[PDB]
């Protein structure tokens, strides 16, 4: 497919010539010795060649001489040329058939092109098939279209909410597709950066508070509703913004200005003071939170200090619950609670009640989403089991029995064991407070964000352990060897019968990773030396697999995991810190657990009314309680208009700072060189023509 | 239910002409107060 007459014509277009192109176009009319819309050896139409080089003059010649436009508009969109697109609008393909001009324009995120297309009334479909790749490509193109910052500025009367729902959609859909997960995750991260960059353009604290304090009224203030919504969408790079964090920090230290004079011991003494002071500081809010000191604990940081102090006193009582200065007689079946246990019990009820309260506001939706929440749920369940087992011991134990003669599986023993496990969890649970400290914060976050890898790899470790336990039991199944082995088991003074049953083999294979197991467990009470040899070989293979292969692999896995969870260890830590702060912002459970179960001043006026929901008193809440005119919309309308004006300014600033910092700040590619060369060439040809 | 009780204001069809002062006698303009409606018998439904 070639010629010699039209190739000169395409060459005269490609070189930017004007007189020759006009001559060829005018001569094509009288004589059909040339095909105007032909294809060069690379696949370019003459119109497409002119588009590729931003030579609008030859473009309008070709357009006025009715050359087959075809899809040259889309190619103009790709080259983001504005003059060619403007001239084209006033008038086998290379693209997927479902692409419209507006979709492609959104892909390039070019403002001058989105501006023109929307003025022409274009539209974009909205997503929710015998073939699958056409539909999947269409869906991805749609999302990548309306995830462009340029398009969100034009449409999307609420750019923050748009970016938020869109990030949520793509994050939740990158697992449903699961074959394009990279693309969808990239787009979600891109729109998260868009939300952060749009918040960044605020210029006054007044302009910021409105953004963070805004939500739909619907006749249902300033409690950071937008920020809580951003938390709810896991928008962790929107809450790590500097000045937003400054606003939160200012609202956290409202009790006292500064907190920058603090140092190694200056902050310690003021916090230790309140940590000691929380009992009456709490009682004051309990009884008289009018003006004296009730508002002093309502302030957030003081609330945090009182809560952590209450937790530390709980732990102190737990450690002190094992000293013999208070402990009851061991030789007493099911004793009455010791005074330390009596003190401890109000903390148990306080924690149970606060966890029920937290459940009653998340509805097991984000309740399970927090691993700390799961840990404290199991801790409180263990406490409940402890109370139940202790009391059911108390109803029939009668005491007066030495601990060495207690029958196995006695309620007091199991209660004690459960209590101990609950102590373990309780003393562990304070790790969450280290998200607040700016030094253990990121480290604790990285601890959390490689625990999944350890679980994945521990699953393989447990599979290997089961395999080798299977084999070792198969081998030492028959050498029961319990004729003189007093206290048979792995955990004896001689490590006897380590592999004589599946449970002890599981257990022995566990301990061997720590070295706490010895050899000569593989020996048998006979001269069966081959059995001992093969057993020792199997045990050694297990040890080599675990302590030289598997454990080293675990190290080499978390090394790169940490290498890939340090790029966003700060932003993610600040998101977790904000999540911890906002838990103390609200005027909810302001009372630490010891002073929480204490009934409210009414205590019989809110529980009953909320209990009157299965009867006719459920409907007696929206007829007589409310009878006013509901004069709030006039405030709501003005508030919404003010917020809309703020959004308009932020959007205009974001546009003016995305055109001047990203469009003119990228590299210089070969195409720009070609355009400049052809500009010079056309200049030469025209000045030649004029003489 | 529990509806049609809050009609104890002076009316009887309700339009935007007569409520501007009602939220001005106890409240405090046209371009925003007008939106409080923005027809009859819709303000007691879809409130819950
Ligand atoms: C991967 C499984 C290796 C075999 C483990 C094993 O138990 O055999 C050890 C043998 C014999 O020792 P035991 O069978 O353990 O008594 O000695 C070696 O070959 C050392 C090689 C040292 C290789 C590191
Ligand atoms: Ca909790």
């Amino acid at each position: 497919e070639l010629s010699t007459q039209e190739k000169s014509y395409l060459s005269a277009v490609e070189k930017g010539d004007y007189a020759s192109v006009k001559l060829a176009l005018e001569e094509a009319e009288i004589y059909f010795k040339i095909n105007i819309n032909c294809i060069d050896p690379l696949g370019r139409t003459a119109l497409l060649i002119a588009i590729e080089n931003e030579n609008l003059e030859i473009i309008e010649l070709l357009l006025s001489f009715n050359v087959y436009v075809g899809d040259a508009l889309l190619h103009a969109i790709r080259k983001e040329v504005v003059g060619a697109v403007e001239l084209l609008l006033n008038h086998f393909s290379d693209f997927t058939p479902d692409i419209t001009p507006i979709i492609l324009a959104a892909h390039t995120n070019n403002y001058e092109i989105i501006k023109m297309l929307v003025q022409k009334g274009v539209s974009v479909p909205q997503p929710h098939d015998v073939d699958s790749l056409r539909h999947s490509r269409s869906r991805l193109n749609i999302y990548k279209a309306l995830a462009s910052p340029s398009l969100i500025a034009l449409s999307s009367e609420d750019p923050f909410l748009t970016a938020f729902q869109l990030s949520w959609e793509l994050q939740e859909l990158s697992k449903v597709e699961n074959e394009f997960k990279a693309e969808y995750e990239e787009l979600s991260h891109q729109c998260k950066h868009f939300a952060k960059d749009l918040l960044d353009q605020t210029r006054s604290s007044r302009e910021l508070e409105l953004i963070l304090n805004f939500r739909d009224d619907m006749n249902l203030n300033n409690e950071l509703a937008r920020l809580k919504l951003a938390i709810k969408y896991r928008q962790k790079e929107f809450v790590a913004q500097p000045n937003c964090q400054q606003l939160l920090a200012s609202r956290w230290y409202d009790e006292f200005p500064g907190w920058r004079r603090r140092h190694w011991a200056g902050k310690l003494i003021t916090c230790v003071f309140i940590g000691l002071m929380f009992p009456l500081l709490s009682l004051c809010y309990l009884v008289a939170p009018k003006s004296r000191y009730g508002l002093f604990i309502r302030k957030p940081f003081i609330k945090f200090i009182c809560h952590t102090a209450s937790y530390l006193t709980f732990l102190f009582l737990l450690l002190l619950a094992s000293q013999h200065i208070v402990s009851n007689n061991p030789d007493r079946q099911g004793p009455k609670p010791t005074t330390v246990e009596w003190m401890i019990l109000p903390w148990v009820l306080g924690f149970i009640w606060t966890e029920i309260k937290q459940m009653w506001d998340g509805g097991f939706q984000d309740y399970i989403h927090d691993w700390w929440n799961l840990m404290d749920f199991v801790m409180n369940s263990l406490y409940l089991a402890t109370i139940s087992l202790k009391i059911v011991a108390y109803v029939k134990y009668s005491g007066c029995k030495p601990r060495d003669t207690w029958e196995m599986w006695h309620p007091t023993l199991v209660a004690e064991a459960v209590f101990a496990i609950a102590n373990i969890f309780s003393s562990l649970r304070l790790i969450s407070l280290f998200t607040a400290n700016s030094h253990l914060g990121p480290l604790q976050i990285s601890l959390g964000r490689m625990l999944l890898d350890i679980l994945k790899f521990l699953f393989i470790y447990c599979l290997v352990l089961l395999a080798f336990a299977n084999g070792l039991n198969q081998l030492y199944f028959y050498y029961e060897n319990s004729e003189g082995m007093t206290c048979k088991g792995i955990r004896c003074e001689r490590q006897n019968n380590a592999f004589s049953t599946l449970f002890e083999t599981l257990q022995s294979l566990f301990w061997s990773i720590f070295g706490l197991i010895s050899l000569y467990v593989t020996n048998v009470k006979a001269d069966h030396k081959f059995t001992e040899f093969v057993g020792a070989t199997m045990f050694g293979t297990y040890n080599v697999i675990s302590l030289v292969v598997l454990l080293n692999m675990l190290i080499a896995m978390m090394n790169n995991s940490y290498q890939h969870i340090a790029d966003h260890a700060d932003i993610e830590w600040k998101f977790a810190r904000t999540k911890l702060w906002m838990s103390y912002f609200e005027e909810g459970g302001t009372l630490p657990p010891p002073f929480n179960i204490i009934p409210s001043p009414k205590s019989i006026c809110y529980l009953i009314t909320w209990i009157k929901v299965h009867v006719f008193k459920r409907r007696s809440k929206r007829t007589e309680t409310f009878g006013t005119l509901g004069r709030r919309a006039a405030e709501n309308v003005r508030l919404n208009h003010q917020y809309q004006e703020v959004l308009r300014n932020l959007v205009k600033r974001y546009v003016a700072a995305m055109i001047r910092d990203a469009k003119t700040e990228e590299g210089l590619t070969e195409e720009n060189f070609k355009e400049l060369k052809q500009d010079i060439s056309s200049f030469r040809y025209e000045v030649i023509g004029m003489m | 239910e529990e509806i049609r009780e809050a009609f104890r204001v002076f009316d009887g069809y309700i339009s935007a002409a007569e409520l501007r002062h009602v939220m001005t006698n106890l409240g405090e303009t046209d371009e925003e107060v007008d939106e409080m409606i923005r027809n009859y018998e819709e303000f007691v439904q879809m409130m819950t």
